[PDB]
RNA sequence: GGACCUGGCGGUGCUUCAUAUCCCUCUAGAGGAGCCUGUUCUGUAAUCGAUAAACCCCGAUCAACCUCACCACCUCUUGCUCAGCCUAUAUACCGCCAUCUUCAGCAAACCCUGAUGAAGGCUACAAAGUAAGCGCAAGUACCCACGUAAAGACGUUAGGUCAAGGUGUAGCCCAUGAGGUGGCAAGAAAUGGGCUACAUUUUCUACCCCAGAAACGAUAGCCCUUAUGAAUAAGGGUCGAAGGUGGAUUUAG
């Protein structure tokens, strides 16, 4: 199940271990996009 | 900042027990492996990479553990722990003689987590008719209740089992089913007699 | 033309090593296969889950020992007993290798009810096979 | 391939072996047609055990228990 | 347990235990997210269901009196009991069971401070029916975490109204008091329990100090010991052996406690007793005083397991090397370098001291370059050793080469650390055999190295001999320039050039004569 | 997806569209250029929403000479952190992008008064 | 330079390791065990040889380069070094002075093993113009020293039989000489057993050719060795076959009695049947279908 | 220098009933490398040697499966790309071999096999006739 | 997190069928069978038509897992042709090569 | 505007060639009739994309229901998603391929000539070119060393694909998102690729090859049976025509 998958690996990214690289990536491009409206 | 001790091939010495430096399956370790074995297509003029940078070494399957030595030394353990095989069974007619039923069953083994796999409840037996049946009314029922299991050109009785999942079971199933199959081949009909 | 698993030839500013080097056609020829395991051969059974669940492992393993290594990894799956190798460079403190190690051999093999075990090759510098 | 997993100490015969099992039905019956038929399937598959070949059987007795109204 | 790669390889007993445990705080962080979150992991892909690998579960259910009490020796905590007997005193005012009771009582005493003495004062509102058992866990728990004076009151109740719990009312009453120990053991071995030797074990324990009149009544209780045939003389041998601890060494009962750790060697041993882990340490520390080698090789199936903690695996390996090197050597350096990878400053000292009293020069560098390899490095006590007694030597022409190169070395780790401050005051200590034994092929080295020094000094009369025969080793003006100098910086060197000047130097030009005439 | 994520490089290449139909011909495109960006460097391995205290990567392992304990950074502590972060990704960008000065010679956008430096050293040795 | 010494040595210590870890005696050891021991302990699927894992001897694996060709400092050694192909052309003035010496007195060479024997590269052109000079050089006499050069370079023909193998003679019981041969085909694989003694008729798979081969060109080529020896009724063979076509065991057969035949009759009875050709494996098989193609060589229609 | 003076051995106790028989074990290795079953053969061979059984030796052809997929993504049917797994069998048969032989045998060989091969055993066994016939 | 709503759809579709098969088979059995009532033949048929959407092995699909694609996937690896072919190219799995034959 | 460098182009000259490619040549076919399956077009409320060479049994090694992305109707608003979108942009892209390629050149780094211009660098009985590296090649796979596969770079076609998947930009974020019922998926027509036969080398019968009869052709339609499914395919009876070997042109070897 990616329900398993992505839970378990966002719950780790949150405990900041698994540096995940598109998630990152994800995340940079959203905070530019609320910043430039 | 910190630098790594150089390996242990300047370390190990030419008398060595290998069989004891690598007693299981371990990967190549090219730092405490002094062979300059090098594995790899060369450029032109070139040569092979070093071991140490050389992962195709460990993609390959291993097999520095288990030297000759190794298995002369484990061989020479286990000699007394191995038993010995009958001298008076040394050959087919005679171990037949002493035991006709033959039987045999089967499984894989395959390389992940789980084991089971429905194909190790299968198996087959088989026997001659030569010798067993001591008679001809039910040797002929027998080969006639019998379609395909049979086979006159080496004339074996062979019979398969799989209809239940446990070996175990499989077998006793066989083991009943032929006591039954004999027992009812003993007897006679009416209908039978008249043919 | 085709590009599959290849480098584009540069002036000669591209360091690239043995396996993405050379081309998916000579893997059987002049390389190996990272994984090894029976599924794929006749009669056995579970390889996409083989694959799944080592793709998954490569995955969480390259972020959770990121930018330590230098390459693909080898698997080694015997029966069941589950090995990995990996090189990696000597970035940050054996501390954290050996933690990182212990953390990620336990979940492993929490999660797949499985013997896990890694080994690990240190390097100064990634070995280079050409410069394209 | 059998370490564990051991049926409940289950026996071919349970398996097979389903007149016991069929008692509430006479023996010319489409009825017992059916259930002759499913006794027969169930000893061929090996895949399920003496449990769930009981759960069919009862479940196709509650089921025409149930539809005892015809009995053409 | 350790990787294989030389950069991973653990090169120091602090380091490798670091790693290690950081090794285990990684398994405890998994046991930590395995218990916070089972769901993840409750998939039984194994085809072979093992608890082991199942995630763990310490939910308390739903409010059950009953199932709750029957969970309470599941949970393994004292809040969960306490608001049981809360539900069963208050509302309830019954009990579930007797046994529940005793449970109860067991877990509370086991994890006991003024909260332990909440805990004790809690326990006598339980219902009157207060057993045996109760009783005399209530005197454990008392013992083993709290004061004395409320076991003995319990013990006196009891008496009114086991094996371990009178060998903790003996710790009680134990922890010069001749009348009481032995009324004590004469009513304990007159009542019929038995024990398992552990009370005498205890009573060793508290017998870790006394003199002569109690050490050696020890050997007949011993003695009665081997009689009724129970002790394997695991534990409380090896205590007496401790208390034999001392102003004179007592050969004969070594010899005699060698030949019986000979027979207990030479018979097979099971463990039974937990204090077997200072066994190993302490009786190595013996040894270390004993100094004998063939008591060290029988000192040396299973039974390595009883080592456990590095700190005493650390300090027996180290006293066994100790003992080894202060015993030729070649015997002891053949195994030493075959347990160096496996095994971990004192240690090298004795190695050094052991080396110059055989004279085998030619071993001490292959020794050093293995220190420096695994973990030494900052740090010049060991350094200045090596020296001095390496420079004290000459006699090897051709080593020369290897004395240069391991100069360069030290001096290569010497000048590393500056921030440190440590660095300083290492060439005012030994450079003057680094500096001689450079000049003993290359010279110029050792001439600038001199340099550096004098300009940092603390003269010597070896320095005042390594200058002379730098100087009588053709170049006149290259001489002058270094001995003229260091002359007019100390009188030595200037009593000394009242004698070089004499060949060619005071020849050349009269400047720096005259600088000398002038100091002088 | 998890399994549908993938590398950064990839990401990359996608994002700056280095080459294939624009960057060929010299058409380019409207002086719009991504600038490329390395944020596996930036943080370290133990920053995340949950602020365990790690004595394996993030806190020394050994304080006083006693081994730690797995603890806990509190809402105001991880704020304080975030925080922290923040103004350091920022200063990043602030040195990142900056403005270049490359003296005026003979006219702006002109490579006229411009003087590369003296010449490079010799391959035997040749210093200019 | 130092790596060269430094590697020879280091080899010579992992063979030691080697013939202790395989459990000989250091003394004697050879390359062809090195290889053994090193396919044995490290296993490879690889299919070149310079892919697959090989311990070889440093010497062996570096390739030659020329060492430092002037001094430390000033002048270089050779005379020719201020031009490139130094060798080459110091060589061809060698040849040249034993030419015009010669005549003041009045196989081959391949260019890669020229260029590898020498460290210079070179060029086609004055590869055949060293050539023509060789051949000018032995258009006239020449000496041994000469001889010697000549036939430092020149290889060995490396002639290949150009025979056709005479398969032994057997015996069983009657005393019956025969002799036995086998053939194949495309799909189809036979043996067949001739027995000169005996003649007249023939079996196929225990029955006779003239019902097995209902068509009359199968039996003409069986008879096509006969016919061609001209020993037709003087010899008798039984054969199994074992394929899926006709035509094709009839080839199969044909080639098993000619592979049989051959060692009864005499080697100019052989050799006559080699320039018949009849003695050959057919190396022609269906070739393989491909996956864009409508068959073996046929392309789509081509739609424009 | 270390050399254990007892080597402790594991307890071994020969039960009333009697051992199977084992009329003949077949084992099938099916690998990827030619090279790796070889060594696997050498090893095996040589290991019944040393405990002395007997044994025979042959080799199976190779089996192959091969599909075809779309080179390209969108449009392009003619334009394939080939794939094939070689599966390589290796056959070996045991006679006359004790059961206890017969378990640590297997034991051993199944600890020390390789990676990438799948191991197949068939057994055989004699046995006489019931008390019911 | 599926990689989309129908994904979503399927593996609703695969656990609802799962969870009905074996009532589905005994019915279909009971329908199937021809000595016994018409009658009862036809309770069983609209017992089927009666029984709830999504039920029924046949509207799943053979979907991918990494990619969602339905066509151009091998039942037995379960994966695309792409992704396969990626995978293989670069050298993830196991015992796979070109056929150059 | 005068004169030049490079490339393209020449219904531009000379020479050497064209391997199944140009032809003359050899063979079998496509445009005749029917059927299957795509494309164009008509209408429907009813996807989408490529749609010359280099698409047209193409995405698809599958669409009765999911596959469904279309449409009508009816519902959900933090909505499995620390949301989602098959919405636009292939003229942002990655990833993956067609193309010349049934080629062999591409080329960092140096030098030289041209008055130090764009640019060029070939003469072997040799006159300024030297070349990293890539590619070709070699070796590897099948049965060989040949052959077939595989490989086949730099780059053109802003070639195809945001619909394998992801992603930059721009939008919906009570929706341009999501869920469940239903149908949509026909042909007055044109075109394409394949199958069938139009014959007697044919058709039927046992065998697959020494025989005996006739003097053919339905994989379309109607009815029925069976296969699985909860709800097209194979088989049987009847119908027994068009069809008489192709209207220019053209394909493959
Ligand atoms: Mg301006
Ligand atoms: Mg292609
Ligand atoms: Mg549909
Ligand atoms: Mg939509
Ligand atoms: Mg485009
Ligand atoms: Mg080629
Ligand atoms: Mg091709
Ligand atoms: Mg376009
Ligand atoms: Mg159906």
């Amino acid at each position: 199940n990616h329900h398993t998958y992505a839970e378990l690996m966002q719950t780790l990214r949150f405990l900041g271990l698994y540096r995940d690289e598109h998630q990152d990536f994800m995340d940079e491009q959203k905070r530019l996009k609320k910043l430039r409206g | 900042r910190r630098k790594a001790l150089p390996p242990r091939t300047e370390k190990m010495a030419v008398d060595q027990d290998w069989p004891s430096v690598y007693p299981v399956a371990a990967p190549f370790k090219p730092s405490a492996v002094p062979l300059p074995v090098r594995m790899g297509y060369p450029v032109k003029k070139g040569v092979p990479m070093a071991k140490e940078g050389n992962l195709e070494l460990l993609k390959i399957p291993n097999f520095l553990h288990l030297t000759p030595v190794a298995i002369k030394k484990h061989c020479e353990a286990l000699k007394d722990f191995c038993t010995e095989w009958p001298a008076a069974l040394d050959s087919d007619e005679k171990c037949e003689k002493h035991f006709p039923i033959e039987i045999d069953s089967t499984d894989y083994v395959s390389s992940g987590p789980s084991v089971r796999n429905p194909r190790a409840r299968v198996v087959v037996l088989r026997v001659k008719l030569s010798s067993l049946n001591l008679d001809d009314h039910a040797k002929k029922k027998l080969i006639k209740l019998v379609g395909e299991r049979y086979c006159k050109t080496t004339d074996v009785l062979t019979i398969k089992t799989d209809r239940c999942p446990l070996r175990r079971q499989n077998y006793d199933y066989a083991v009943y089913l032929l006591t039954v199959l004999y027992h009812e081949s003993w007897n006679t009909e009416e209908w039978e007699k008249s043919k | 033309k085709n590009r599959a698993a290849r480098v584009r030839v540069s002036k000669g500013d591209k360091p690239v090593t043995y396996e993405e080097a050379h081309a998916p056609h000579y893997i059987a020829h002049r390389k190996g296969w990272l994984s090894l395991h029976t599924g794929n051969l006749d009669g056995e059974d579970h390889a996409a889950e083989r694959t799944v669940e080592d793709v998954f492992l490569r995955k969480f393993m390259w972020g959770t020992f990121p930018g330590c290594l230098a390459d693909q990894l080898v698997l080694k799956r015997r029966g069941n007993q589950l090995e990995i190798c990996a090189v990696v460079l000597r970035q940050l403190s054996p501390h954290k290798y050996y933690f990182l190690v212990g953390y990620s051999e336990t979940l492993l093999s929490y999660f797949y009810k499985c013997p896990v075990r890694l080994h690990l090759q240190t390097v100064p510098s990634k070995v280079v096979y050409k410069y394209l | 391939n059998e370490a564990g997993f051991d049926d409940d100490g289950s026996e071919f015969h349970e398996h097979i072996f389903l007149e016991k099992h069929l008692e509430s039905f006479p023996k010319q019956g489409p009825i017992r047609h059916f259930m002759e038929l499913v006794t027969c399937g169930l000893s061929k598959n090996p895949y399920l055990s003496v449990k769930q070949k009981v759960e069919h059987i009862e479940w196709f007795r509650n089921y025409f228990n149930e539809k005892k109204d015809i009995l053409k | 347990v350790f990787q294989d790669d030389p950069y991973l390889m653990p090169a120091s007993s602090l380091e490798s235990r670091s790693f290690l445990l950081a090794k285990k705080s990684g398994e405890n962080v998994a046991k930590f997210i395995i218990n916070s979150y089972p769901k993840y992991f409750q998939k039984d892909i194994a085809e072979p269901h093992i608890p082991c690998l199942m995630p763990e579960y310490f939910e308390p259910q739903i409010k059950d009196i009953s199932e709750a009490a029957l969970k309470e020796r599941i949970e393994l905590r004292k809040v969960k009991a306490s608001v049981d007997m809360f539900d069963q005193l208050l509302q309830a005012g019954t009990t579930v069971s007797l046994e529940t009771t005793n449970s109860l009582l067991d877990l509370l005493c086991y994890y006991g401070t003024w909260r332990a003495k909440n805990n004790a004062e809690r326990i006598f509102s339980l219902m009157p029916e207060k057993n045996e058992h109760s009783y005399c866990t209530m005197i454990r728990g008392m013992v083993k975490h709290r004061a004395y004076e409320q076991a003995l009151n319990l013990y006196t109740e009891l008496l009114n109204n086991d094996v371990y719990t009178f060998n903790a009312l003996i710790e009680a009453t134990v922890c010069e008091k001749w009348s009481k120990i032995l009324e004590l053991l004469r009513h304990m071995v007159a009542q019929k329990v038995k024990p398992n030797l552990q009370t005498f074990n205890t009573i060793l324990k508290c017998l870790r100090r006394f003199h002569v009149f109690a050490r050696s009544p020890a050997l007949q209780v011993l003695r009665e010991m081997k009689a009724i045939g129970i002790e394997p003389s695991l534990a409380t041998y090896h205590h007496i052996i401790r208390l034999f601890d001392p102003g004179d060494p007592l050969k004969r009962s070594s010899f005699i406690i060698y030949d019986i750790m000979n027979e207990l060697m030479g018979k097979r041993f099971s463990p039974k007793d937990p204090d077997d882990d200072k066994f190993f340490q302490s009786a190595m520390s013996i040894c270390s005083s004993l100094r004998d080698l063939e008591l060290a090789y029988q000192v040396h199936g299973d039974n390595w397991k009883f080592i456990g903690p590095d700190q005493h695996r650390n300090f027996y390996y180290s006293k066994f090397f100790d003992l080894i090197c202060l015993m030729q050597i070649d015997v002891t350096l053949k195994w030493y370098e075959d347990l160096i990878p496996s095994a971990y400053s004192q240690t090298m000292i004795h190695l050094l001291q052991a080396l110059d009293v055989a004279n085998r020069l030619e071993v001490i560098p292959k020794i050093w370059k293995d220190s420096k390899e695994y973990g030494h490095t900052f740090r010049s006590d060991l350094r200045e050793e090596i020296l001095m007694l390496m420079a004290r030597d000459k006699h090897p022409p051709e080593l020369q080469v290897a004395f240069a190169d391991c100069a360069a070395d030290i001096k290569s780790a010497y000048e590393s650390q500056p921030i440190r401050q440590t660095a300083q005051d290492w060439p005012a200590t030994s450079l003057n055999c680094i500096a001689i034994l450079f000049l003993r092929g290359r010279t110029q080295e050792a001439w600038k190295m001199l340099g550096l020094f004098r300009k940092h000094k603390i003269p010597r009369s070896e320095l005042l001999n390594e200058l002379m025969d730098s100087a009588k080793v053709n170049s006149p003006s290259q001489a002058i320039e270094v001995v003229e100098l260091a002359s007019a910086f100390s009188l030595p060197i200037c009593e000394g050039l009242t004698q070089r000047v004499m060949s060619d130097f005071a020849i050349n030009q009269e400047q720096k004569e005259a600088l000398s005439n002038l100091t002088a | 997806s998890f399994f549908t994520k993938l590398t950064a490089d990839e990401l990359w290449k996608g994002a700056l569209a280095e080459t294939g139909a624009g960057a060929k011909k010299g058409r380019g495109k409207r002086t719009k250029k991504k600038k490329r960006k390395d944020l596996n460097r930036g943080q370290i391995i133990g920053e995340g929403r949950y602020g365990f205290l790690w004595p394996g990567l993030n806190v020394p392992l050994m304080k006083n000479g006693a081994v730690q304990t797995i603890a806990q950074r509190s809402k105001e502590e991880q704020e304080k952190v975030e925080a922290d972060m923040i103004q350091q990704r920022e200063e990043w960008d602030r040195k990142k992008k900056m403005k270049v000065k490359r003296e005026r010679g003979w006219s702006g956008n002109s490579w006229g008064g411009i003087s590369l430096g003296p010449p490079d050293p010799g391959p035997c040795g040749e210093t200019y | 330079e130092d790596f060269i010494k430094k590697q020879i040595e280091e080899f010579n210590i992992g063979k030691r390791h080697l013939a202790n870890m395989m459990g000989e005696d250091p003394e004697t050891f050879t390359q062809e065990d090195i290889d053994r021991a090193i396919a044995y302990l490290f296993p490879s699927g690889l299919f070149e040889k310079r892919a697959r894992p090989v311990m070889k001897h440093p010497e062996q694996i570096f390739p030659r380069q020329r060492a430092i060709q002037w001094g430390e400092d000033g002048r270089p050694f050779h005379y020719l070094f201020y031009t490139g192909k130094q060798s080459y052309y110091s060589l061809m003035h060698d040849v040249y002075g034993m030419l015009l010496n010669l005549e003041k007195h009045q196989r081959w060479l391949i260019k890669e093993e020229l260029e590898e024997m020498l460290v210079e590269k070179l060029s086609d052109l004055d590869y055949m113009q060293f050539i023509r000079l060789l051949e000018k050089l032995l258009t006239s006499q020449c000496g041994a020293a000469e001889e010697e050069f000549v036939q430092r370079f020149r290889r060995s023909v490396t002639l290949e039989s150009k025979k056709q193998l005479i398969e032994p003679v057997q015996y069983d019981e009657q005393g019956m000489a025969f002799s036995k041969s086998e053939g194949k085909r495309k799909t189809a694989k036979a043996e067949a057993i001739v027995y000169k003694h005996g003649s007249g008729r023939i079996k196929v798979n225990g029955i006779d050719y003239q019902l097995y081969f209902p068509i009359t060109q199968d039996r003409e080529q069986l008879m096509f060795p006969f016919h061609f020896v001209d020993r037709l009724g003087k010899h008798d063979v039984t054969c199994t076959v074992s394929g899926g076509g006709r035509s094709a065991q009839a080839g199969a057969i044909r080639l098993a009695m000619a592979k049989a035949l051959c060692s009864f009759v005499t080697e100019d009875e052989v050799e006559w049947m080699r320039q018949a050709g009849l003695l050959t494996t057919d190396p022609r098989v269906r070739e393989r279908k491909k996956p864009g193609q409508e068959g073996a060589r046929r392309k789509f229609t081509w739609k424009k | 220098v270390d050399v254990p003076k007892d080597l402790t051995k594991p307890v071994v106790t020969i039960s009333d009933e009697p051992d199977i028989l084992y009329k003949r074990l077949s084992v099938l290795v099916k690998g990827h490398d030619k090279a790796v079953l070889d060594s696997y053969e050498y090893f095996a061979v040589l290991a019944a040697k040393e405990l002395g059984i007997s044994i025979k030796v042959h080799e199976p052809p190779r089996k192959i499966e091969r599909f075809t997929l779309l080179q390209s993504v969108h449009i392009y049917k003619k334009h394939r790309v080939q794939y094939e797994m070689r599966t390589l069998y290796r056959c070996l048969e045991l006679e006359h071999l004790t059961g206890s032989t017969a378990d640590v045998y297997l034991e051993y060989i199944q600890r020390n096999l390789p990676e990438g091969v799948a191991m197949e055993v068939t057994k055989t066994q004699l046995e006489q006739l019931p008390e019911h016939i | 997190h599926y990689v989309d709503w129908r994904m979503w759809r399927d593996v609703k579709r695969r656990k609802m069928a799962y969870e009905y098969a074996d009532e589905r088979l005994r019915i279909n059995s009971l329908r199937k069978n021809t000595i016994l009532p018409k009658i009862l033949q036809d309770v069983a048929d609209e017992e089927i038509a009666a029984l709830p959407r999504d039920s029924c092995p046949v509207r799943i699909r053979n979907r991918c897992v990494m990619t969602s694609r339905p066509r151009g996937v091998k039942r037995r690896w379960r994966l695309s042709r792409i992704v396969f072919r990626h995978l293989a190219d670069h050298g993830q799995l196991s015992g796979i090569q070109r056929a150059t034959w």
